[PDB]
RNA sequence: UAGCUAGUAGGUGGGGUAACGGCUCACCUAGGCGACGAUCCCUAGCUGGUCUGAGAGGAUGACCAGCCACACUGGAACUGA
RNA sequence: CCCGCAGAAGAAGCACCGGCUAACUCCGUGCCAGCAGCCGCGGUAAUACGGAGGGUGCAAGCGUUAAUCGGAAUUACUGGGCGUAAAGCGCACGCAGGCGGUUUGUUAAGUCAGAUGUGAAAUCCCCGGGCUCAACCUGGGAACUGCAUCUGAUACUGGCAA
């Protein structure tokens, strides 16, 4: 705190930690999907989230978090990851791009069609 | 030891006017005089006096217009662990205006006030306010 | 783009007149504008600190027609154009081509006047424009086309400018419907109620 | 659609060895009244 | 070579060339000693569309650069004063 | 007249045998647009019933400060008990800008200015009460003229 | 009048040179305090007189070796 | 990551480059850098500037522009200003 | 760029509505399905789930992830703390380093002022113009917080001397 203290050794700005290790920390990325599952979540909460572990292009298998209402992805079909933990998961700090590659929509879903990729009910 | 008897000068102000003294007594020097004979002339205390002659003591007479002292809060600045050193274009406007801040300047210890309209820079001594 | 959807219900948001049916009528006197803004009417609202200051920028909007993506860039400028920045931001939106026609007489609202300085009808300067975010420099005169003058809606719109203010920023004649824009408006000059403080503390955070 | 529960083998039985799941574990109810019923600001905090 | 050329400023279709001194290995927008004066060709009654300091010009020719041609035929409109 | 404004209201417990008794809390302060700032704290057990207490004791501990022109003087620093409030003079900066709790007890004062940051522990009754203790802590130009120097046109200019 | 440099030698046998260390008195950028700073140089001079730890005027020349290019001038005392 | 370096620190004479110099040799003297951080490991083009921030700073340097570096990988020389 | 058409004719969607944060209620599901940025909602009267009515926020663009900074005075030089919340080494001596009472003389390194050179242009900023005007283009200045040299001031700081 003494000017002469920091003179001789400076203010130290730590460095906060990436919150998804997404490697370069790019927007998307791709994996096969492996391990397609259901968890329960944490103490509060009671459900069947449903989860998937992804293989990721980099080579890191995390998991991620099908977030919708209906999913038809199996032990392949690659899927695109989205950044954000839940809440009440453990390890869970991915989601998943619903309306991408092999990931289909949300089929009878017509108030946030753009969060699942929903197209339009045509008129 | 004391390392700067300025900033004692300012202590013996502070504390003085905060214990509600009539007047205070400090050992002399020149600086001391120095910045007594700015405050002298800006209103913030009442005369000094240098008598002694091996022990010159200082002795200000301190100043209450009110039941609250005039001198509210007086600021050491170019402290000699942090010495500063403005220009003529950065010299600070205490209170905007409504207290000085004496430095000293090659042509001698002056306000702020009339230290710009000499048109010089130096050392910021304190933050009479 | 521009809010093209129905018109009193804006006015009717906000309590008060916004002038966007400016007419011959008072309000409607019939569909209930005084407290029904939406489905659920009879809720009178407390409206925190944040929904007065979002409601007062609101109205600002709603009145001038613009949109926010133009509005921001308004406070910037008027953020820069020195002294009171309020009055600075009135200064830009009072100063608007599209506002001017209005203020002139010629529209019978602004939406009238985005539609005529749209369809190539005024000249400014004796220069045709067509840009409703045209600044009016001081000084200057607006006119019209020959082939827009006695299009039967000049001449209503222009009689029911006897019915407003009679502005003194700028000064208009009828004869060739043209006017001429005279100096800038001043704070006191127009508008009385409209909040501006309101409006700079919100961009303000 | 599989429920991955948590035990790598399973032995001599599935529906018993499944009710030592968190899945089947007991799930009590906070009561709105009473013991263990208070709350900061509850649902919709408006005063 | 030290000469004198322009630049090309401005937008598509809509060009501000800059009268530049500078060495002819660069590029058309690169490098260069000191740009002294401009040219506007899609200029007409405004300001002037071409100011350059003629005094400083006679100083680079002397040295030894070269005078464009296109810089010399406007050179040649603003010739001294006419 | 005056421009009461509520702050903050809150709902504070006491638990005795059988149970919690939740006394409510409120922070108003009322002004004048003047100078005149005064925040009466007040709590009671029912929400209505508690501001009324709040308006009684704000307008008896009213405090009389002087300002220019809808602007504060100098920079203040009005610290508090959980904050470090400082308030910048902001000629003619058209905004009331300023944290929560701290744009009600300046808009009744009568400021249409100055800038405000609310350092240290953000505290609504805190807060009020720091700034009230930087209005008071704030000089005049002929107040500063009247102990020292002795001259408004020469201290100032 | 030509650019030179005070400076006291720090180290001494080099075979027909010296090592020489400039106090400099530098406001750190950031906290601001003038801080005394040195910045060692390798001068030369024929007729090694000057020993250890006196103060000396550098000059800059051309360089005589690698990372040598300063030379003596002067010499304010040799020993007390 | 705490000792690192032996053409390394410097001198005299020869040679060499457009040009000074361990740039390169012979001999001689043992020094040189080092907590104001040497060597080593990791990462990275740099600067004008850019994005934010009241300011101070922090992060980053795509386009535009200057400089450096590289041209399948490693190495060398010729021609030529 | 300017003129003509029995022609409104070809051109409006996207999130959110418990609080933070503008914006309200009914049906269907009943800790199941799902929502999430945080606190946390759903256990048969859910404004927090899903679907409709309206409402709001923006608009040929919205919304979600991702990266930096801001909020963060939660790296505090400007601008924080250390009796109990994280923190005074167990104590003391002590080199380098940092700072240092008072008087006078001197020098003028630090400091301050002025001038010169340079700080490329562009970009940012302030007055002016030009594409129907704005983005953009652009003239003239300021600035580029700097560095160095020279000439002065020389109180305060440092060196030297008594
Ligand atoms: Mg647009
Ligand atoms: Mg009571
Ligand atoms: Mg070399
Ligand atoms: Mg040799
Ligand atoms: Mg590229
Ligand atoms: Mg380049
Ligand atoms: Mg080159
Ligand atoms: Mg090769
Ligand atoms: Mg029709
Ligand atoms: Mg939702
Ligand atoms: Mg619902
Ligand atoms: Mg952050
Ligand atoms: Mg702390
Ligand atoms: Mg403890
Ligand atoms: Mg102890
Ligand atoms: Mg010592
Ligand atoms: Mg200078
Ligand atoms: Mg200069
Ligand atoms: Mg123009
Ligand atoms: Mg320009
Ligand atoms: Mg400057
Ligand atoms: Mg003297
Ligand atoms: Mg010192």
């Amino acid at each position: 705190a003494t000017v002469n203290q920091l003179v001789r050794k400076p203010r130290a700005r730590k460095v906060a930690k990436s919150n998804v290790p997404a490697l370069e920390a790019c927007p998307q990325k791709r994996g096969v999907c492996t391990r397609v599952y259901t968890t329960t979540p944490k103490k509060p909460n009671s459900a069947l989230r449903k989860v998937c572990r992804v293989r990721l292009t980099n080579g890191f298998e995390v998991t991620s978090y099908i977030g919708g209402e209906g999913h038809n992805l199996q032990e392949h079909s690659v899927i695109l990851i989205r950044g954000g933990r839940v809440k009440d998961l453990p390890g869970v700090r991915y989601h998943t791009v619903r309306g991408a590659l092999d990931c289909s929509g949300v089929k009878d879903r017509k108030q946030a069609r753009s969060k699942y990729g929903v197209k339009r009910p045509k008129a | 030891s004391m390392q700067d008897p300025i900033a004692d000068m300012l202590t013996r102000i502070r504390n003085g006017q905060a214990a509600n003294k009539a007047a205070v007594t400090m050992p002399s020097s020149k600086l001391k005089v120095a910045i007594a004979n700015v405050l002298k002339e800006e209103g913030f205390i009442e005369d000094f006096k240098v008598e002694g002659d091996t022990k010159p003591e200082l002795e200000l007479t301190l100043k209450y217009f009110q039941g609250k002292a005039v001198v509210e809060s007086i600021q050491r600045v170019s402290r000699p662990g942090l010495r500063i050193y403005k220009r003529k274009d950065e010299l600070p406007k205490v209170m905007a205006g409504l207290g000085i801040a004496v430095v000293s300047t090659s042509k001698g210890v002056m306000t702020d006030r009339a230290a710009r309209q000499a048109g010089l820079g130096g050392e910021i001594i304190c933050y009479v306010a | 783009a521009r809010y093209l959807g129905p018109k009193l219900k804006l006015s009717r948001r906000e309590g008060t007149d916004l002038f966007l049916k400016s007419g011959v009528r008072a309000i409607d006197t019939k569909c209930k504008i005084e407290q029904a803004p939406g489905q659920h009417g009879a809720r009178k609202p407390r409206l925190s600190d944040y929904g007065v200051q979002l409601r007062e920028k609101q109205k600002v909007r709603r009145i001038y027609g613009v949109l926010e993506r133009q509005f921001r860039n308004y406070y910037k400028e008027a953020a820069r154009l020195k002294g009171n920045t309020g009055e600075n931001l009135l200064a830009l939106l009072e100063g608007r081509l599209d506002n001017v026609v209005y203020r002139m007489g010629f529209g019978a609202t602004r939406a009238e006047a985005r539609q005529l300085v749209s369809h190539k009808a005024i000249m400014v300067n004796g220069r045709v424009v067509n840009i409703a975010s045209y600044q009016v420099s001081p000084n200057d005169v607006v006119s019209i086309r020959e082939k827009a003058k006695k299009q039967s809606r000049v001449k209503a719109a222009l009689e029911l400018a006897e019915q407003r203010e009679k502005p003194t920023w700028l000064e208009v004649d009828a004869g060739k419907m043209e006017g001429t824009f005279k100096r800038k408006p001043e704070r006191s000059d127009l508008s009385a109620d409209i909040n501006e403080h309101l409006i700079v503390e919100l961009y303000s955070k | 659609s599989r429920y991955q529960h948590t035990k790598g083998q399973i032995k001599d039985n599935a529906i018993e060895a499944l009710l030592h799941d968190p899945l089947f574990r007991q799930r009590v109810e906070k009561n709105k009244k009473g013991k263990g019923s208070y709350m900061r600001k509850g649902k919709h905090g408006n005063r | 070579m030290v000469t004198i050329r322009l630049a090309r400023h401005g937008a598509k279709k809509r060009p501000f060339y800059q009268v530049v001194v500078a060495d002819s290995r660069n590029a058309r927008n690169g490098r260069f000693i000191e740009r002294v004066g401009f040219f506007n060709p899609i200029a007409s009654e405004k300001e002037e569309g071409t100011r350059l300091d003629l005094d400083r010009i006679a100083h680079w020719v002397g040295q030894g650069a070269t005078i464009s041609d296109r810089v010399a035929a406007l050179i040649k409109e603003v010739n001294k004063a006419a | 007249e005056l421009q009461e404004k509520l702050i903050a209201v809150n709902r504070v417990s006491k638990t005795v045998k059988g149970g919690r008794i939740f006394s409510f809390t409120a922070l108003t302060v009322v002004g004048d647009g003047n100078g005149r700032v005064g925040f009466g704290y007040g709590k009671a057990r029912e929400v209505p019933a508690a501001i009324q207490k709040a308006m009684e004791k704000a307008r008896r501990n009213m405090i009389n400060v002087a300002l220019n022109n809808g602007t504060l003087q100098h920079p203040v620093k009005g610290v508090h008990t959980g904050s470090r409030v400082f308030m910048q003079p902001a000629s003619e900066g058209t905004g009331i800008i300023a944290g929560g709790a701290m744009r009600a007890v300046l808009e009744v004062a009568g400021v249409h200015n100055v800038l405000a940051k609310a350092y240290g522990s953000t505290n609504p009754i805190n807060v009020v009460r720091a700034t009230i203790d930087g209005l008071e802590n704030m000089n005049s130009p002929e107040m500063v003229a009247a102990k020292r120097g002795k001259s408004v046109e020469e201290i100032l200019g | 009048k030509i650019r030179t440099l005070q400076g006291r030698v720090v180290s001494d046998k080099m075979e027909k040179s010296i090592v020489v260390a400039i106090e400099r008195f530098v406001k750190h950028p950031i906290y601001g305090k003038f801080i005394k700073r040195t910045t060692k140089l390798h001068v030369h001079d024929e007729n090694n007189e000057c020993g250890i730890g006196d103060v000396v005027e550098i000059r800059e020349c051309r360089p005589l070796s690698k990372t040598k290019s300063w030379t003596l001038v002067r010499v304010v005392e040799k020993a007390v």
